[PDB]
């Protein structure tokens, strides 16, 4: 019944509530995630969590399907809802094709719904960008992202949220098949993008891994800890 | 004609359904699955009619799934079981009723081990033991006389043979292999199927 | 040719106020006298009913209105938007009945009214109502009185009046009302504290008032007024 | 500020020509139609080396006679080209043969005005699309390229170029086109006119081509087959 | 209960030649024991290339060639093509599945030239089942017509005989041959046969009678 | 200036600048002539080129077998128009087995027109169009604007410098019933000749018509079909 | 006859200043028993029952769909149900689905509250209340139970007296259905206590 | 009609929700409101604005409501809007039961309540609820719990927070006295108190003026208890021992 | 009709006849009851013959839709399972088609059988129509899944030759696909008649 244009075009050829929304993704928590050969892991940062703040509800990785997880970066209630939107899909493929969701399927679906919110009348484009990840039933990995526009690409590692722009500078310069050669390896890749921006994490990062052999996997603050130490005595020893 | 059996014991949940897929005169298929994983630690067993088994089962086992993604954690049995009656209860008045008599099975963290029986009404009973389809005409009789709530799982595959052992001397439809299954702590598992 | 806006006429400002709520508090402020007074024996409600010109017909049109047979209404503010209220509030009273064959209690009724103010000030198109009501009635052997404003809040009085002096009212009441006072000297009370604020000097068809007990809520008759009057 | 159905002063639609402005911020697109095919190629216009070539996907085929290519708001083109896919079935399961050209072109530029606030459906576009289209495809008439913008005309075209470069490529198209040339020359004067207004180097991964012929169906050009024609500068 | 069918006769036969298509009917429309009338030839042109015949229910005849009359302009404008005789018959499917559950008391024949000039008939089931073939029958005397047909056209259980290409003065001889025949049998089947040509030239009309009793 | 905004607004002066906007579109394409004469209507219509290394626009449409018609304006609006008036003709056709007459399309294209020019958020039809047809009344030529007021006119013209073919017109105009099909479609190219700087003038590239009348049905002529009416051509003498 | 197709038997007694309400525990389709312990007897708030006999869907669905909007109530207001109220809801329930109804006949059994006064009622499967001070039944055996109640029942009885007749009535009743037994509850509503008991009752 | 539109769900140009912040200003008005998690059980704690002589007070309370056997919620801003949400939990909770026949999980109740918020601030050109909820319960997957709400549709689960006035000096008064997996019942209403007295603008703290609800887990059962005066009064006079402590 | 399909060692065999009855009457004896739905997926039909002939065509119009959407082809089971759904919203009207749905995928040789009632079950070997039950006889008694290519072929073109010469609604010409893993193939179209006179050898 409300049929108000809220999206339109300006002057000069932009989409100012699109731009918008992608503003409100910049000042959203940092969220990273690189693709491997065996196994694809994401993380966040920019937490700055209350401590006095149940961490368990806060978590910013969601999974998605069996074999399909993302991460967000942007205003956390609108996550919510596509997160939701996404879910049921997944199992509306399953209803319908039988067949599992591919990762480049779901990450369209995502993208064609935030695409669908920036060109129809009453409604306000979703303030988020999605990072989707999984794998084929083929044995390739798979890391997409989305943004508030609807446009997706396949990514190797990507970076959004607050300084975004650093951490997309750190990867392309770290990003070689010596980074990515074993588990471990690709994942102290996510860490170590991590700590440019981040003051000193552990505590601060939230991070999760995803094999084609088994479910995803969020590593609690113990096993982060391991990695902190793990990278330090390699950054000490120019001794 | 479709038949299922459950058995309940201390801890764990004994099912077993024929493999038997027919039309009219001729058995189309011999190995047929008429269990649906709903859960690592519950099973829906569905048998009646030839859509709406496969449409309804698939339906509420998507939701649990579902449930699954949406909060981190699993269904109860308890709580599946009522989900999948108010589903079929609420379409009982509506334009497309589902003609499906079902058996669910499941074990619980706190509760244990669960077995509900199904009306294609709609109508939600707990029982330590339960059958479907012709057979159960048969069979339950069998289950009255040789059943203890203290029977372990190794007796309860002995009076689950004495079951299906009664569906070849008596029973008039042919049905030589049925799927068998037990859930319990540790989750589903596949046992050696029954063959005559 | 009409269809009607969706968007909310009632919107948060940069300070954080809901403001046509506040100017809605403002008709109100500037409406016509009521008092309210719960008895703890009855329920008495009062208001000012200065008729201006003589040629008007006092008793056409009533603001002490009855919602149902325990259940009574008064408003200060304006008088359209009273009425829209009244019908609401009587069709709420029935929707209960038919269900329940069970006299609504005033506190389910004041929230169910409550949520069409709320409605107001929320819903597409549209302002909320310059009004506050006060709902009196006697139920599960117990007297209440309720105050419902324009933001669709709602309070629970043992005395307040509304209008213009409404602070000087309240004043009067914390002063005057003790939680103790019966029905026959609740009225009396009522009448010395719209007294308080008249400015006109009163007679029976100057002042409207209605009481509510055990009996059930009716409207008090010019003759009784009367030999109220006689202070 | 004003509706979405507002006219100027000179005669068009303020949010259409808007529109049109979207489209000069778009990587360029060239079409060229010869007697042997027709070719579409388009600049990818990758910002980072971590982002994977392959996915970005602006000449996508429609059936297997024809093929599209898009240039500005990539995501607004994706509703449309799908609307194009679903028309040319619908086609051929009531018809029982293969959509022309010109009708696909023409089905699509139905859509382009479908916007409006007041007295439109639950779902409903509330503005044009940012995006212009090159069609090209084989049918009875043959090899043809079709243009459509958000305007919603739709014109057949020789060659055209669309894009932010749009202005120096269509000239320069001007300057090396003409009726016999061969498709062998078509693809290597588009790959040309490309290199030339692109900011980036012209790359085996940084384009895209794709031809359709008479010969055989719509083909996209793998790394090597492009590699093929980027040894000739 | 009122019933929205009535059974008004009619028998609709095409022949494909290699450079021609024959589309044949009987003229009389018919009611119970009554004949309506004994001028209603059931052979209609859509196109130059393509010529349709309708048969059963008169009342669904009439509404479904006003059906296609329509849907063919709109492919004209849409298109800025004449729609070819597979596309009509392709199209005739869809119209007829339209109304499964409710459908069409009617059997379409359809018969005109293909792409490359051959001839083409197009046979049709009530509810929109349909195929090419050489020849075909479609009406109340189509068990009449069809046997004569398989024989004739088919060779079918025949021994040794050539196999000669049909010449058009066999196959108009062959349409007036089993109409004549049909009539002293069917009781619908009578009156006039108007027979339609369809060739490179056009369409022709011809018309010879028969029994009207 | 703050009424030229909707359609709804009436401005002080007790005009509507909408729908005056709209009626700009018309005069931004290229002009289109319409004539008749006693047994035969023709439209001449001159095509853009947007760059002449692309096709000149398509500017006359089939409506019906008896009905025709050139567009000026924005064509997204052309084409909705067009796929009216093919409706309501296929309707006529449909349930009366005879052709909807000229006056009665142009009556339901008015109606269809005024529709949005008093609804809020709405805007008017961007598209002029000439309609060609004959009926049992003989020959038409209709003028249809932006505003749902149209036109039974001997002969019209719109578009870009339309105005020089509307001055050719209307002093050849004594000619046009008596004249014959061959003579009235070289006065219609010789009015679309005028709406054209004196550099060149109509060509095989630029020229289309549309034919109806007691003889034939609309057809259009566009490149080598135009070229025999071209033949028998005279010189500018401006 | 759909309500003889699962069967069952619900009753309620009035007492001194209590109540009883009783019910089978059979769940059987027809001719064939399935379980021998079902619930019919729910209980609404504390010190009020009500027990459902009829379509074993059509039990359940109502006990469940009456708890979502009595819970909704006791929220609402600030206190727990009356006994006539309960009444008037199960009514207003039943007769929303007037033109295909729940295929039950409810029995309500209760104190209430504050005034500990006891209330017995029934009502049809479209909800026309009937208020007795005496016995109220409902099942496929209507008339079995009648018959015990009308001969045993007497004005004022104790907890204990009231006990031995509702389970007497309801034991002598079902014996003569076929598609009624396999095990009588009772419960006994005291102001101060609710007794819950499971009869010897035969199993054939 | 597009002239008096104010554009409720629309971005501004730095990217944030005009009129969510313009409403969570309006939280900034109304009673402290604060709720801390224990080790056996959990509490709620608000500030009574109805603080009139003359006012009856017939409900258990102002600003605690009660939405499941097992759940309880209070309220932070416009009083109406939360009558709206408050009655919407309570039904959300009662679909859960009618379908899976056992208690909904209290996350799965604020996120429900929560899709409704983000609905308002995204579509319908509708003003947002100006209303943050505190959230207190149990259930049988995670135990005690404590929950947050935005008039954005935002949520977080806390073990100490406070939402109201002084919102910001209650909560760094919380991040200084509470102990993770430390805090017992007793230890939890001494701070409720404690960070009530800094907070109240008027500090000799009355039990009229404050509002307190312990949710425990009582023989199997959940136990929802609002305290009454007389208990109200000797919690504070506990605290206010503590200012004579100080003498040493 | 008489149809049927079945998997062996070298890839899966798909038989049908051509015969088309309107009751007592036959209609046709060269339809083609099997439907090129991709270079590798096929469809079979029986029962009405309308029905068979649309939702299949809509079914071959849906997977290019998938193909053209996912730059992949669709499974067997994914294509199955979309007339399954279709068919199933048109339950209880009385619609009669059943159709096995046979191809080759990531998972390897595919066989399923759909029908109006709702089915689908997947399968080694199948038989559907009027004169299944014939088939079924020869088929089960002269397979194993060690059958050479020709030896595959001539099971299924005797199968529904025996299904012929006892069923009333089986006739015309016997014809014969072969599923392989490049795709599928047009083995043979042999009239019954001609058969008729190799199998008396
Ligand atoms: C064998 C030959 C006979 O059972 C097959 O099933 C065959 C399959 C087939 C597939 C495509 C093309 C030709 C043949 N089926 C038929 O030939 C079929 C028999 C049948 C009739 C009616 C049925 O109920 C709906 C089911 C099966 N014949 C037809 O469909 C004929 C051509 N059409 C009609 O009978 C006409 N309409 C009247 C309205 O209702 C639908 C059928």
């Amino acid at each position: 019944s409300y049929d108000r244009a809220i999206t339109v075009f300006s002057p000069d050829g932009h989409l100012f509530q699109v731009e918008y929304a992608q503003e409100a993704v910049k000042k959203g928590s940092t969220a990273v995630g690189v693709r491997g050969k065996d196994i694809v892991v994401l993380g966040v940062a920019k937490k700055s969590v209350a401590k006095l703040q149940d961490e368990r509800t806060v978590r910013k990785i969601c999974a998605l399907d069996d074999n399909v997880c993302m991460a967000f970066a942007g205003l956390t209630a609108d996550a919510r809802i596509v997160i939701n939107r996404a879910r049921v899909e997944c199992q509306s493929h399953r209803l319908t094709v039988e067949d599992p969701v591919t990762v480049e399927y779901i990450t369209r679906y995502i993208a064609s719904l935030k695409q669908r919110y920036t060109q129809s009348n009453g409604r306000r484009p979703f303030g988020i960008s999605a990072l989707i990840v999984g794998f084929d039933f083929d044995g390739t990995p798979r890391l997409y992202q989305t943004d508030p526009s609807g446009t997706y690409h396949a990514w190797k590692a990507n970076a959004i949220g607050r300084g975004a722009k650093s951490v997309r500078e750190f990867l392309e310069k770290n990003y070689t098949d010596d980074a990515i050669e074993t588990d471990d390896l690709t994942i102290k890749l996510v860490i170590k993008a991590l700590l440019e921006v981040v003051q000193s994490g552990g505590k601060n990062i939230e991070l999760a891994v995803m094999r084609r052999d088994q479910p995803l996997k969020i590593l609690n603050p113990e096993e982060i800890e391991k990695y902190v130490a793990e990278i330090e005595k390699e950054k000490e020893e120019n001794e | 004609m479709e038949y299922l059996i459950g058995i309940q014991g201390p801890d764990y949940v004994l099912v077993a359904s024929d493999r038997v897929a027919a039309s009219n005169i001729v058995q189309m298929k011999d190995d047929h699955d008429k269990m649906f994983k709903m859960s690592e630690k519950i099973l829906l067993l569905c048998v009646g009619e030839a859509g709406d088994t496969v449409q309804f089962a698939e339906y509420i086992q998507k939701n649990v799934q579902l449930y699954k993604m949406r909060n981190g954690y699993e269904l109860s049995p308890t709580a599946a079981a009522n989900f999948t009656r108010r589903n079929l209860a609420d379409c009982l008045r509506s334009r497309t009723p589902y003609h499906v008599n079902l058996l669910l099975a499941g074990y619980d963290e706190h509760e244990g081990p669960a077995l509900y029986y199904m009306d294609y009404l709609a109508a939600l009973a707990k029982a330590p033991f339960a059958a479907h389809g012709y057979g159960a005409f048969l069979t339950l009789s069998i289950l009255d006389r040789y059943y203890t709530p203290t029977i372990s799982r190794e007796r309860a595959v002995e009076l689950l043979r004495k079951c299906l052992e009664e569906l070849q001397k008596r029973f008039i439809l042919n049905l030589p292999t049925f799927s068998v299954r037990v859930i319990d702590k540790d989750g589903i598992h596949n046992l050696e199927n029954i063959a005559f | 040719a009409k269809r009607g806006y969706s968007f909310s006429l009632t919107t948060f400002s940069p300070s954080g106020k809901l403001v046509q709520i506040e100017y809605a508090l403002a008709a109100v402020a500037g409406g016509a006298p009521s008092v309210g007074i719960k008895a703890a024996n009855g329920v008495v409600l009062a208001t000012e009913k200065k008729q201006k010109s003589i040629l008007y017909d006092e008793r056409s049109v009533h603001k002490v209105e009855p919602i149902t047979k325990h259940i009574g209404l008064v408003y200060s503010g304006m008088g359209p938007d009273y009425r829209v209220l009244v019908h609401r509030a009587r069709k709420l009273a029935q929707q209960y009945y038919l269900v329940y064959q069970e006299p609504i209690p005033t506190a389910q009724l004041v929230q169910r009214v409550a949520s069409v103010m709320q409605e107001y000030t929320q819903s597409g198109g549209v302002r909320p109502f310059g009004v506050s009501l006060l709902i009196c009635g006697w139920n599960e052997g117990r007297p209440y009185l309720f105050q419902s404003d324009p933001s669709g809040a709602y309070f629970a009085w043992k005395a307040t009046a509304m209008g213009k002096n409404y602070v000087n009212g309240k004043t009067f009441l914390e002063k005057r009302y003790n939680e103790d006072l019966e029905l026959e000297d609740a009225i009396h009370t009522a009448i010395l504290t719209l007294k308080e604020s008249f400015e006109g000097q009163m007679t029976e068809d100057n002042i409207e008032v209605g009481i509510c007990n055990e009996a059930g809520f009716r409207r008090l008759t010019p003759t009784e007024v009367r030999d109220y009057l006689a202070a | 500020d004003r509706g979405v159905n507002t006219f100027s002063p000179e005669g068009r639609l303020f949010q259409v020509e808007y529109a049109i402005e979207a489209i000069k911020l778009g990587s360029t697109a060239i079409g060229i139609q010869t007697s042997e095919g027709v070719c579409l190629a388009v600049e990818k216009r990758i910002t980072s080396p971590l982002m994977e070539p392959s996915s970005i996907e602006k000449i996508v085929e429609i059936d297997a006679h024809i093929g599209c290519a898009m240039s500005g708001l990539i995501a607004d083109a994706k509703t449309l080209i799908d609307k194009a896919r679903v028309e040319t079935q619908n086609h051929w399961f009531t018809y029982n043969e293969t959509m022309t050209v010109e009708s696909v072109t023409q089905a699509v530029s139905n859509l382009a005005l479908q916007f409006g606030e007041e007295d439109a459906d639950p779902g409903a576009m509330s503005r044009p699309f940012g995006v212009a289209l090159l069609f090209g495809g084989v049918d009875e008439k043959g090899p043809q390229l079709f243009h459509m913008d958000p305007s919603g005309t739709f014109v057949q075209c020789d060659a055209r170029a669309i894009g932010s470069a749009s202005e120096g490529a269509q000239s320069s198209l001007q300057e090396v086109y003409h009726k016999s040339m061969t498709l062998k020359e078509a693809i290597k004067s588009s790959l040309i006119i490309l290199k030339q207004v692109m900011e980036e180097k012209l790359n085996a991964t940084n384009i895209e081509l794709a031809t359709v012929q008479p010969g055989q169906n719509f083909h996209m050009f793998t790394k090597e087959e492009l590699e093929e024609v980027i040894k000739d500068i | 209960r009122f019933s929205p069918y009535a059974f008004n006769g009619g028998t609709v036969l095409a022949i494909a030649g290699e450079d021609f298509s024959i589309v044949a009917s009987d003229t009389r429309l018919s009611e119970g024991f009554s004949i309506h009338t004994r001028d209603s030839p059931k052979c209609y042109k859509l196109t130059d290339k393509t010529v349709i015949g309708c048969s059963g229910f008169h009342g669904d005849c009439l509404t479904l060639t006003k059906i296609i009359e329509a849907r063919l302009k709109m492919y004209k404008h849409s298109n800025n093509k004449a729609m070819t005789t597979g596309a009509i018959a392709a199209m005739l499917s869809t119209i007829l599945y339209s109304r499964r559950f409710f459908p069409y008391y009617v059997y379409n024949i359809i018969g005109g030239l293909d792409e490359e000039g051959k001839g083409a008939v197009y046979s049709f089931d009530p509810v929109g089942s349909y195929q090419r073939d050489s020849f075909k029958a479609g009406g109340s005397a189509s068990a009449m017509l069809q046997p004569l047909l398989d024989n004739q056209v088919g060779f079918k259980n025949m021994q040794n005989v050539e196999h000669v290409p049909l010449t058009l003065d066999r196959a108009m001889r062959l349409v007036k041959d089993v109409f004549i025949s049909a009539a002293e049998r069917d009781v619908y089947t009578g009156d006039a046969l108007r027979i339609c040509i369809v060739t490179k030239e056009g369409i022709r009309e011809e018309t010879v009678p028969l029994r009207k009793d | 200036n703050q009424y030229d905004n909707d359609v709804t607004v009436w401005s002080p002066q007790g005009r509507i600048h909408q729908i005056e906007y709209a009626m700009e579109a018309v005069k931004q394409g290229s002009a289109t002539v319409g004539l008749k004469s006693k047994t035969h209507a023709v439209l001449v219509a001159l095509k853009r080129a947007q760059s002449e290394l692309a096709a000149h626009q398509k500017k006359i449409l089939h409506v019906d077998n008896h009905i025709g018609i050139s567009i000026a304006g924005l064509t997204a609006d052309a084409r909705l128009l067009c796929n009216f008036m093919r409706q309501e003709c296929l309707d006529s056709r449909f349930v009366f087995d005879r052709p909807l007459p000229v006056s009665r399309l142009v009556s339901l294209i008015g109606s269809k027109t005024q529709i949005p020019t008093q609804r809020y958020g709405r805007r008017p039809y961007g598209v002029g169009l000439l309609i060609a047809g004959y009926d049992d009344m003989g020959p038409h030529i209709f003028q249809t604007c932006p505003s749902a007021n149209y036109f039974d006119c001997r002969a019209m013209s719109i578009g870009a410098r339309s105005q020089s073919a509307r001055t050719y017109l209307e002093r050849h105009m004594s000619e046009f019933m008596e004249c014959n099909l061959d003579e009235l479609v070289k006065h219609g190219l010789r009015a679309l000749r005028e709406t054209l700087p004196a550099e060149q003038d109509l060509t095989t590239k630029n020229v289309s018509i549309g034919i109806v009348g007691k003889d034939l049905e609309f057809t259009i002529y566009d490149d080598d079909d135009v070229s025999p009416f071209l033949d028998g051509l005279e010189e500018r003498p401006q | 006859s759909i309500m003889s197709y699962n069967g069952g038997a619900v009753m309620a007694m009035k007492g001194k200043n209590c109540v009883a309400i009783a019910a089978d525990r059979r769940f059987g389709i027809q001719a064939q028993m399935v379980t021998t312990d079902f619930q019919k007897i729910f209980p609404m708030g504390d010190r009020l029952y009500i027990g459902l006999a009829g379509l074993a869907t059509d039990v359940q669905t109502v006990a469940q769909r009456l708890k979502f909007r009595l819970n909704l109530y006791e929220l609402k207001e600030g206190r727990q149900i009356k006994p006539y109220t309960l009444m008037s809801m199960v009514a207003n329930l039943l007769y929303e689905k007037r033109f295909g109804p729940y295929y039950t006949e409810p029995v309500i059994a209760g104190l209430d509250p504050k005034t500990f006064k006891p209330f017995i009622c029934s009502l049809d499967l479209i909800g026309c209340p009937m208020v007795t001070d005496d016995f109220v039944v409902s099942g496929t055996c209507s008339e079995q139970m009648y018959g015990m109640c009308e001969s045993l029942w007497e004005p004022n009885m104790d907890p204990e007296h009231l006990f031995e007749t509702i389970s007497q009535a309801m034991l002598n009743a079902v014996d003569r259905d076929a598609v009624s037994g396999m095990g009588v509850i009772v419960h006994v509503i005291e102001k101060d206590k609710i007794t819950t008991r499971t009869l010897k009752a035969r199993m054939d | 009609s597009r002239r008096y539109d104010s554009r409720t769900t629309i971005f501004s140009p730095e990217g944030r929700l005009y009129q969510v912040e313009y409403a969570m200003e309006a939280i900034g008005h109304a009673g402290t409101c604060l709720g801390i998690l224990a080790n056996d059980g959990v509490l709620l704690a608000a500030e009574r604005r109805n603080i009139h002589k003359l006012l009856d007070e017939v409900f258990f309370s102002e600003k605690i409501y009660k939405l499941n056997e097992d759940m309880a919620c209070s309220v932070a801003g416009i009083t109406s809007d939360a009558n709206v949400l408050t009655n919407e939990l309570r039904l959300i909770a009662q679909r859960y039961l009618l379908q899976y026949q056992e208690p909904i999980p209290c996350e799965q109740l604020v996120t429900a309540l929560c899709d409704i918020k983000q609905a308002y601030t995204q579509f319908g050109g509708k003003r947002p609820f100006g209303v943050s909820l505190l959230y207190i319960g149990w259930d049988k997957h995670y135990g005690f719990q404590l929950y947050q709400s935005d008039p954005s549709g935002n949520y977080g689960g806390w073990k100490a927070t406070c939402i109201g006035n002084n919102s910001a000096a209650a909560v760094s008064m919380l991040k200084q006295d509470y102990k993770e997996g430390e805090m017992t019942l007793k230890s939890a209403l001494a701070l409720a108190v404690k960070v009530l007295n800094k907070t109240m603008d008027v500090s000799k703290l009355s039990a009229e003026k404050v509002e307190i609800a312990t949710l425990t887990r009582e023989s199997g059962k959940t136990v929802i208890r609002v305290l009454k005066q007389k208990e109200v009064e000797q919690l504070i006079k506990k605290h206010e021992e503590e200012e004579a402590k100080a003498e040493r | 009709t008489t149809t049927l399909a079945f998997k062996f060692l070298h890839g899966v065999i798909v038989a049908a006849d051509s015969r088309a009855t309107a009751g007592a009457y036959i209609a046709s004896q060269t339809v083609k009851k099997v439907i090129e739905i991709n270079p590798y997926l096929l469809g079979t039909m029986a029962g009405g013959a309308a029905d068979c002939s649309f939702w299949e065509r809509l079914l071959a119009r849906q997977c290019r839709i998938y193909e053209l959407r996912n730059k992949e082809r669709i499974s067997v089971a994914a294509a199955s399972k979309l007339l399954a759904n279709m068919v199933y919203q048109y339950k209880g009207m009385g619609l009669s088609m059943g159709t096995m749905i046979c191809g080759w995928d990531k998972r390897g040789p595919g066989l399923y059988y759909v029908d109006s009632e709702g089915n689908r079950i997947s399968g080694t070997a199948f038989s559907v129509g009027s004169g299944s039950v014939y088939a079924y006889g020869v088929m089960d008694r002269g397979y194993s899944y060690d059958l050479k290519v020709e030896e595959a072929y001539d099971l299924a073109r005797r199968a529904i030759y025996q299904a012929t010469y006892r069923d009333a609604y089986s006739g015309g010409a016997v014809n014969l696909y072969h599923v392989r893993e490049d795709g599928w193939i047009r083995v043979s179209s042999d009239n019954v008649a001609d058969l008729h006179d190799k199998y008396s050898s």
